[PDB]
RNA sequence: CAAGCUUGAGUCUCGUAGAGGGGGGUAGAAUUCCAGGUGUAGCGGUGAAAUGCGUAGAGAUCUGGAGGAAUACCGGUGGCGAAGGCGGCCCCCUGGACGAAGACUGACGCUCAGGUGCGAAAGCGUGGGGAGCAAACAGGAUUAGAUACCCUGGUAGUCCACGCCGUAAACGAUGUCGACUUGGAGGUUGUGCCCUUGAGGCGUGGCUUCCGGAGCUAACGCGUUAAGUCGACCGCCUGGGG
């Protein structure tokens, strides 16, 4: 049913500066969904939640829904 | 890491052509090379036991090949010692 | 590594039995080819062809009679870390004469029963049955 | 490093040397000496005012400069020398004006190394300039308590002083007995820990190494009659009292401070 | 779990809202877990049990479809 | 030498002097023929959470071509100063010369 | 013994994934403590209670600050490592593995008694650090008794540096190496192709879970990652206690 998004684009890694493609990802309390759920590949998985540590780090985007 | 200027320079003149990669002496002073280098690594690394395992393999695989080429023939045996810096 | 390449070739026809396969193959050597010669001759195998030069291999075309293997058991005996070498009147008849014993002697690799008559004797390569 | 010896004699058995092989092998400069006689423990009544103090090996003073108010000159440091006059070592800089001077030799500090001084130092060891240029939360050393007057603080071995805040004219300062202080800002203060932390892992090993130092034995009070000391003497080992002082002041417990005018200094006790 | 009130929303909505938000956090999840300090052995090992019995309905689930009862 | 991007992060108050900054690091970099290959000031954006009491900032990103050690006093500078609230330097594999998605859309 | 051969074993070339290792920084959430504001009669805890904390103003709540430890989500019979083990992000140094197409050396290989090196936790030495947790110990319950289970506290230790220790249900309770023997579904990482149309299939490798065939096994079960069929070498076992 569900199929992985980055597949469809060439990607070579995923881009810590987007914010599109990563607010998604990130669910209403900040927290950052599994591949379970968003039917997204491991091999990008990985470089997801890589690249959301680097954004939450520089304040693009945040840890929790609070702060 | 030995870098692809560092390995294909050794290789130059320790093979006979710049393609004899293979070669029993070029391996030798190729691992001579690495493991030379890596005592700069090791000198204030001395808790990377991981690290060092990488180390003794080449140490050890250095001298199999060493032992081979005494058994094939002493002369380029010698000749190489001398001019790589190893004792035995 | 691989030290006993006749214990392979020993173990591929027992499996290859098992397995019901038609063929087997194998990297050839001239105590391979004797081995596979004196099945040949003794009606154990269908037929063994060599091909290759650089990499010669054995393609051994295995035999089988009704729903069975034809080879009941077959089993090496002398061994890299355990060589056996017979005399003449000290040669094994394996099941009572209705099997043979591969023997390596002076004049070539070549059975028990043919060795007996010959008088020579020698190493005890394999049993087949 | 901690060197520790070979039991060829007793009173060898238990010595740990502390070996510095970057201390300087010589004689000392010459202007920055001056003699300085020892007393016994005696003040000008020619009375014993502290005890078990006497002989030892003769020192000549070594003129440390404290106050480091030679501001904007860089300055190279040429010798790490040993000073008997103190615990930590000291480092002869030489500015680029052609002036000589002793400073505590800091933790990172070697030949050839550049220290600076004035409100433009750089934030780097041995730099001196006064805490409202020093960030808060570093390590510093050799700070004094009034602007001017010389650097009083952090002075030992391996000691050092945290900058741990700042409101206004002032600075809050743990210092290493651990206690908050609040001292003004305008007072200069040293970047790094003071050298020589080994100096405390050294142990004297005989009853003679205390002496070349200049300690003389102690006598408990307990082995002494009523007389003499409070604790006295009885028939046999007898203590049946409160400890107290040779002057009956009892101590193991008793706080002895008391100084109304410095107290509204001290944020926090140690503990 | 952070909700602002809409125009057109009663009580009873926004405390439904609030409840469904709690288990999407999973905040009270998180909260049972940390009560207790477990241990390094025993995540893995309730781990290891949660993967086979997951597994274990998994094929369960094709051997029901592909068997045939009655 | 290899290839760098540095993203920092200074105080929004002191945003005036911001852009001389660019030029006195970039100078630092090319004395040692160190190579900008991208430039991105993006100027005032709003923060994700409180940082030292603020919630606004200048994010200023930029790619290097340069040597290991030009680094090291650059990371250092920014330990030591007051204006940049944060800073983060990163390899990268290749040259990246292509601008980013969100500079795009502003 | 002599010469040779490339199939075993290696070297070079371009890449890919990885909590592999050592060093140095840094970020956020939370716990505890200190200073203050608001505020009042409880808090906390349990099967039920009590010890304890609180009218000398606790707990709750808000704003500052100190400090130490671990890295929520990602996260997965996922990955890496000889094993022990390795989980925030970044930088520096560094080991191995696998894939593609060649080039090169030419048996240089396997195994390994003694020997050497690595080796969880606890523990030991010296010097630091110490928020949380917590042997010992103390008090309160429970109980016929309770040197325990429960509760309130609490030191060593857990953390760091450098040594020592060399032990674990150190387990896959399954030595290492090599070859052969029907299948099916996954995961993970490469790689060649096909109207590449595409958010489509056909091959080929490495590693890895599950089920199961022959066979083997006392049985349970293992089952191409064997406990099947075989070879090389090493370790070990010989009734239960003592
Ligand atoms: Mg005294
Ligand atoms: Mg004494
Ligand atoms: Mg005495
Ligand atoms: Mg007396
Ligand atoms: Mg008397
Ligand atoms: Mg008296
Ligand atoms: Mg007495
Ligand atoms: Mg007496
Ligand atoms: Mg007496
Ligand atoms: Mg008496
Ligand atoms: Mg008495
Ligand atoms: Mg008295
Ligand atoms: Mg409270
Ligand atoms: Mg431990
Ligand atoms: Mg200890
Ligand atoms: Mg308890
Ligand atoms: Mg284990
Ligand atoms: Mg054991
Ligand atoms: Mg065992
Ligand atoms: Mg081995
Ligand atoms: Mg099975």
């Amino acid at each position: 049913r569900k199929f992985c998004r980055f597949t469809a684009e060439g990607v070579q890694e995923i881009d810590y500066k987007d914010i599109a493609t990563l607010k998604n990802y990130i669910t209403e309390s900040g927290k950052i969904v599994p591949s379970r759920i968003t039917g997204t590949r491991a091999k990008y998985q990985r470089q997801l939640a890589r690249a959301i540590k680097r954004a939450r780090y520089l304040s693009l985007l945040p840890y929790t829904d609070r702060h | 890491s030995l870098s692809t200027e560092a390995t294909a320079k050794i290789v130059s003149e320790f093979g006979r052509d710049a393609n004899d990669t293979g070669s029993t002496e070029v391996q030798v002073a190729l691992l001579t090379a690495q493991i030379n280098h890596l005592q700069g690594h090791f000198a204030e690394h001395k808790k990377d036991h991981h690290s060092r395992r990488g180390l003794l393999r080449m140490v050890s695989q250095r001298r199999k090949l060493l032992d081979y080429l005494k058994r094939k023939d002493v002369a380029r045996y010698t000749q190489l010692i001398e001019r790589l810096g190893l004792r035995r | 590594s691989m030290q006993d390449p006749i214990a392979d070739m020993l173990t591929r026809i027992r499996n290859g039995q098992a397995a019901n396969k038609a063929a087997v193959t194998m990297p050839s050597s001239k105590l391979k080819v004797a081995i596979a010669n004196v099945l040949k001759e003794e009606g154990f195998i269908e037929d063994f062809k060599v091909e290759g030069d650089t990499k010669p291999e054995l393609e051994l075309t295995l035999k089988y009679f009704q729903g069975k293997a034809v080879v009941e058991s077959i089993q090496r005996v002398s061994r890299p870390g355990l060589r056996i070498y017979k005399r003449k009147d000290e040669l094994p008849k394996v099941m009572a004469g209705l099997g043979i014993a591969v023997v390596s002697t002076s004049k070539g690799v070549m059975t028990d029963r043919a060795a007996r008559q010959a008088g020579l004797g020698g190493e005890i390569i394999c049993y087949v049955a | 490093a901690v060197v520790k010896c070979k039991p060829t004699s007793p009173g060898r058995r238990h010595v740990v040397k502390v070996v510095n092989p970057e201390l300087h092998k010589g004689k000392p400069f010459a202007p920055l000496l001056e003699k300085n006689s020892k007393s016994g423990g005696r003040n000008n009544n020619g009375r014993i005012t502290t005890r078990h103090i006497g002989g030892g090996h003769k020192q000549a003073y070594r003129i440390v400069d404290f106050k480091r108010n030679k501001d904007g000159i860089p300055a190279v440091v040429e010798r790490l020398e040993y000073d008997p006059n103190r615990s930590a070592n000291i480092a002869l800089v030489l500015y680029k004006d052609g002036e000589r001077r002793y400073i505590l030799a800091p933790k990172g500090l070697k030949a050839g190394d550049q220290i600076q001084s004035g409100v433009d130092a750089a934030i780097k060891p041995g730099n001196t300039l006064p805490m409202r240029n020093i960030p808060v939360g570093s390590t510093v050393h050799n700070v004094e308590m009034k602007p001017g007057k010389g650097g009083q603080l952090a002075r030992s071995a391996g000691t050092y002083v945290q900058i741990v805040a700042r409101d206004g004219a002032y600075v809050t300062l743990r210092l290493r007995s651990g206690e908050m202080r609040k001292v003004e800002a305008d007072c200069r203060a040293t970047l790094g820990e003071v050298g020589n932390a080994e100096h405390m892992l050294r142990v004297l090993g005989k009853a003679g190494a205390a002496r070349w130092r200049g300690v003389r034995p102690t006598v408990r009070g307990t082995a002494m009659n009523p007389v003499d000391h409070p604790h006295g003497g009885g028939e046999g080992r007898n203590f049946g009292k409160h400890p107290v002082t040779p002057w009956g002041v009892q101590t193991k417990g008793k706080k002895t401070r008391s100084n109304k005018r410095t107290d509204k200094f001290i944020v926090r006790r140690r503990s | 779990p952070v909700i602002k009130v809409r125009e057109n929303e009663p009580f009873d909505v926004a405390l439904r809202r609030f409840k469904r938000s709690c288990e999407k956090a999973g905040v009270l999840a998180e909260v049972r877990r940390r009560e207790f300090y477990e241990k390094p052995t025993t995540e893995r090992k309730r781990a290891k049990a949660s993967a086979v019995k997951r597994h274990a309905k998994k094929l369960a689930r094709e051997n029901a479809r592909r068997t045939r009862l009655y | 030498m290899r290839h760098y991007e540095i993203v920092f992060m200074v105080h929004p108050d002191q945003s005036e002097q911001v852009p001389g900054m660019i030029e006195r690091y970039t100078a630092a970099i090319t004395g040692a023929e160190g190579k900008i290959h991208r430039l991105e000031d993006w100027g005032r954006r709003q923060l994700a959470y409180p940082i030292n009491k603020l919630h606004k900032a200048h994010y200023v990103l930029m790619n290097v071509e340069a040597p290991q050690e030009v680094i090291d006093e650059l990371e250092t500078t920014f330990r030591f100063n007051d204006a940049v609230i944060r800073s983060m330097v990163m390899r990268t594999k290749h040259a990246v010369t292509e601008a980013s998605p969100m500079v795009k859309a502003k």
